């Protein structure tokens, strides 16, 4: 059935914080790995972080570790991405994506692999205003 | 006729139960060249035409442009078997030196040969 | 229930054509532990009860004393396949830390992962 | 059918030379790898050198390389082991053994693996007399 929807975008100052949410429908959250992907204009899509279909393993990108924290609430079918120490270079369109493949995001890697089922985008801007 | 490591073949994986495996479909030779000569069998890694994108570090992406396979595919290094050489039908192409190192690194992960 | 690398199992290799492979017989788990948990399949190395002595550097000797197998056997690291986990019947024992390194070294030879 | 028989044993001075021969019957020499194994009293059997079933690969032991040279004549079904720079520590009972396994002695290794079909021994002694 229907799938994912992201909320929590907006504008921040450099060094601020923000928490992105990802509502899940049409499947069991314990069957899919959910990842966060951002895409800045003029740049290729960049993977940020993923959660395993089980929830025991989390991977992040090098430019992210120590700042963004991915979290999951299986009772709400909702996945979170707590974005802290926000740099103006984190301005992009963030997507939460699910993938029904066994073993995704289980390995300890600095690279999050692209998923298959995507959702509507969200706009995250950060600059002085 | 000479089977070399990194060559892309087209063997008959059938009959292999249960799921995932099927009939005549491409593979890649992962057995070393010394065993490739004198052993009656060969070790192959699966080439899947299904959902074709690297999902895990044990996946390596290969393209239908450079390689004679149908559509964009992925090397499944977590799905391996050893075939008698008579099962190889015809060869397609061979992997690049850089694409073979991508396979050599993913293969040591699925077998836990690091650390 | 937890499948670990180096564990000695007893799966059903049948039906696997043509020669060499047969029915219910012991194997050893060579898939890494991260894939051992979440993959629907497992990578196994064959345990042969036939002419049982290390003939090539891709052979590793295992004994019926320390391991519950019938008679003195040899791990065939040039004969590999990937089984769906439902094919594993019952576990026997597990390899020693030193015997697992013997497998880890022979496995990189048959796959040409050195140099 | 019947198998192998070694000839050419005897007594030598330290630093001498000798050539051991190995007659083959009951099988095709191109189907079997032939190896040379010596066994000194009080010591475990020691592999010396082998020839591949094809003849393209030869392996030796570390205490042997540069001295012993294994050779094969497929037309005679006869395998040779030219032993030069003979030390008094090479005194043992030498055997030529065949093995019908595919890929034996093909890998480049400093260890020759034990064969299955053996032959009658031969006595090689070396000391001052």
């Amino acid at each position: 059935q229907v799938q994912l929807q992201e909320s929590g975008g907006g504008l921040v100052q450099p060094g601020g914080s923000l928490r992105l949410s990802c509502v899940v429908s049409g499947f069991t959250l314990d069957d899919y790995a959910i990842g966060w992907f951002r895409q800045a204009p003029g740049k290729e899509r960049e993977g940020v972080s993923c959660i395993s279909s089980s929830g025991d393993s989390t991977n992040y990108a090098d430019s992210v570790k120590g700042r963004f924290t991915i979290s999951r609430d299986n009772a709400k079918n909702t996945v979170y991405l707590q974005m802290n120490s926000l740099k103006p270079e984190d301005t992009a369109v963030y997507y939460c994506a699910a993938d029904p493949f066994p073993g995704v995001c289980t390995y300890a890697s600095s690279r999050i692999y692209e998923h298959d089922y995507w959702g509507q985008g969200t706009q995250v801007t950060v600059s002085s205003h | 006729d000479p089977i070399r490591r990194g060559d892309v073949y087209l063997a008959d994986l059938s009959p292999v139960q249960g799921s995932e495996q099927g009939g005549v479909r491409p593979v890649v030779i992962i057995q070393n060249d010394t065993g490739n000569k004198y052993s009656p069998t060969v070790i192959v890694a699966a080439i899947t035409g299904r959902i074709n994108k690297a999902k895990i570090p044990t996946h390596v992406e290969i393209e239908k442009k450079k390689y004679k396979l149908d559509k964009d595919s992925v090397i499944l290094l977590e799905q391996i078997r050893t075939l008698d050489k008579k099962r190889l039908k015809e060869k397609l192409t061979y992997l690049s030196d850089d694409k073979m190192k991508e396979v050599d690194n993913a293969l040591m992960i699925s077998l836990g040969l690091n650390a």
